[PDB]
């Protein structure tokens, strides 16, 4: 089994020289292979709110996480990371993560007050928004990370029972677990879109917290799974609150079209922010379509 | 010690 | 899957007729093939306290556990155990553990007040130091055991979960779980040392309670894992607090070696007691070298960056970061110990005070660097993490010299905010 | 993994046309293939109390549960259940449990006041004795259920966690958990390659988990009996952090002792119930490990702590047990039963009306067995071990007996130390 | 800043 570098709603290069590193309701980040290095572009959907920019990537970042305050970049093999605040008032900072032989960064995530790095050996490294290390934890091998404020939602892989998830709060006191490596009821991937499942074997298209604090995951079955009542152990269940396959079929009048695919961005209370993809590929290309909204 | 043991039983 | 008899820091025979049964800070126990029987030797590192002795093993003990008051011996197949107090004042005693078909004893452990036996069927049998049984329990299959006073740290294995662990206390009245079969994030073994992994499939070189009572484990990745916050079920975390591979790399002046290995004995506060094995195999030989000491270090050092700055010398700024983390972790652990169990050795209160001192000191060096780089925001965040009011004061003075008036006002806000809380 | 319909002490058809649906201390329920239908017979062990009856099963019930007031029948595939009160006071009732595609009923259970149904998707459906439904709950896939009064003991299985169990109470309004999906350390069956032509292979195709039966004890403690033929009892279930599974009977070892220390292959135990300290069972003589027709009379097997070794039992020799070695087991057993019963009375009070005398006799047996160990320790001049044994004594009158034993053994330092225990307890008694 | 740091150490 291979531990591929993961980012929310990221796309593979395919036959092209460009792809999206990550993608959500805030904006989209892309990288382009040029003559000798890479070129990273950070764009936003609310152009009135944030300044789009680009820079030369001498390192070749393949990991990325985006929020409303900054963008986090990661290089899976050298363990290099960089955080760029959206506002010029705040300084960028760079840091190298220690990696043992064969160890790769598999996922990164950030909030206004936290930076998270996960590895294939199960190292969980946390920082504040300025780079100061807060803790180093040993867990099961990490394959996917996401975060909201002080909460963290992590997906792990075990040789024995496969995919599991943990849910925790990185408060000021100490990291508290609400869920500790519990079963992840998500269907693994079962062709033109071959490059994608080579790029993301676990088929997790994206994952995120809802606007009201609930962990969401979006797999290859194209169903938005919501974890409700995670504060209470005796009643925490995963809800399939959206089968995007059904909603597409309804929008098509009742005709099964294999042209349209949903690309998850966020969950904002009542709607699923997404990208409706038209084409042979199930992942969006260039240019990026306008963000759509789907009722729950 | 059998005699002391018997004393406790009753 | 075949369960192998485990003992802390035990070694395999290899191509010889002798091996170490078990090994820790108290001493080492070896066994030699004597034709059809065995010759067991019990040695001590403090030659003053106890006297090295030997005896003839007519049973073929392959399980052992050594503490400061006695030695426990076990035979995995027949189920015979023996406890031998170090002093001649107390008597030896022998017992035979009942074993079903295919059931093996997988691990034994003993404290001055408890004797523990674990089996492959998950039978958990406990006794007092005299061999009086307390209760037989059924759990998941046990692969490794350690104990300290009345507390037991047990490692379990299934075909479902993989490795898990339990943490319990064997009180006067009943057995209580702090942690019950939680995930054990120790890396499994993924060759010249194949004899070892046939001898120890899990790759658990050793496991033990720290001197201050925190569970530790040392796997084939040669990383010392310590369990933090185990008194709070929802807050418990395994912390990597020593990459021994990296320390050896630093000791060798940034050079990759293949002939130096670490064999874990115990953790005493901030220092790993160990054997430095020089040779082809990764386990110690005969005669056993003198124990070494390896100070624990947070795994935050990068080889490539350590090379650029050049035994390896460490840049004061990078060293301050690790010292901050290390002080932070040790302080949090020790405080938790004192807030719940109190003292054990008599110097914990002084250790904690010095610890917090080292913490703020390293933190202030980071604050200085941030001020030197005109990074007011990062400097303020560092200041928030300070402990002593005297450290906040020093931070103010540093901000003043650095000519950062906006920083001074915000730090003085922290001082007044704390003084205000002091008025409640 | 294939979820199979489970019932307590149920047997497979095997190579015959009849089998037992379920079986306990109340009686047994059998089904016979009647051409295209089935003939179900409900029999009882107290022939005085209840009257054996039978009826024609046009549905093919493969699930059953028997209690003292009625019988519950289940059909794993169609989801049809029926409750049949023994007495004519209340009428039978039938229900159809909703089942999704591929969802089967895996286990049913009934008390005089509760009816419970578990499915392979983990749906937990409960009713009262008249079929009035409670809230529907979603849990882990259920493989086995048992119940007693208002309390339910459920076993769950995934490919993720393995075996777990839950312990709950079905109150007037809602369900409340004593224990929620804790680890269930029951040994699973280890099926070999020479089992494909084994005579008993049929049972593990019928019952993959190997759970021969499970039940509450007469005093209300959960028990389970797996393929390793060891009776496991759950202790301290009212205290989540203290809950432990205790092996309190190795029936293989008892049969070995019954056979005069001889290994047999034709004697097997089929568990019915646990009554205080005694396992109600069927002794199955034959090639198969499950009972067949006609059914033998129930036997009784006293529980024994698994602390006896075959090799040591042979040297001291039906097998006779050395009084000193027998004392260790009796101490352990009394210790366990006393601790269990004390917890029962302090929380639930009496149920039958004689428990306090039972507990009183229990504590008596405890100190007595303990004193025999104390005597042996004194004979070997082992003052340290004797003192440790003395500390475990309960009654102050037992401390007295220890002093007298110490006096005769001429161990004056021990006497003073035991009297210190008496004084130390007197001090704590005033606080 | 070594003088302030040194001042804090003692």
């Amino acid at each position: 089994f291979r531990y591929m570098p993961f980012s929310p709603a990221g796309t593979p290069f395919g036959f092209t020289d460009r792809r999206y590193l990550t993608m959500n309701e805030v904006g989209y980040v892309s990288t382009v292979k040029n003559s000798e290095q890479y070129s990273i572009t950070v764009s936003f959907f609310d152009v009135g709110r944030f300044r789009e920019y680009h820079f030369e990537d001498l390192f070749g970042y393949d990991l990325c996480f985006l929020n409303e305050k900054g963008t986090l970049f990661g290089q899976s093999k050298t363990g290099q990371i960089q955080y760029r605040p959206h506002d010029s008032i705040h300084s960028n900072w760079t840091k190298i993560i220690p990696l043992q032989a064969g160890e790769r960064i598999t996922s990164v995530a950030a909030t206004p007050v936290r930076v998270i790095v996960g590895t294939s050996l199960g190292y969980f490294r946390s920082f504040n928004q300025f780079g100061v290390p807060f803790a180093v934890e040993k867990t099961s091998p990490i394959v996917a990370l996401t975060a909201q404020n002080y909460r963290v939602f992590s997906v792990h892989y075990s040789q024995f029972h496969g995919l599991s998830y943990s849910l925790s709060e990185l408060g000021t006191s100490s990291k508290r677990y609400y869920k500790r490596e519990c079963p992840l009821p998500m269907s693994l991937p079962n062709d033109a879109n071959l490059d994608y499942y080579n790029f993301n074997p676990m088929g997790i298209k994206s994952l995120f917290f809802s606007s009201y604090g609930d962990p969401c995951i979006f797999g290859s079955d194209n169903t938005l799974l919501l974890l409700s009542k995670w504060r209470s152990p005796e009643e925490s269940k995963w809800l399939p609150i959206l089968d995007s396959n059904m909603e597409i079929w309804k929008m098509s009048g009742g005709k099964e079209t294999t042209d349209i695919h949903v690309w998850p961005l966020a969950l904002a209370y009542d709607t699923l922010n997404c990208i409706l993809v038209k084409g042979k590929h199930i992942w969006p290309e260039f240019p990026l379509p306008l963000p759509s909204e789907m009722e729950i | 010690f059998d005699d002391i043991l018997g004393e406790f039983e009753s």
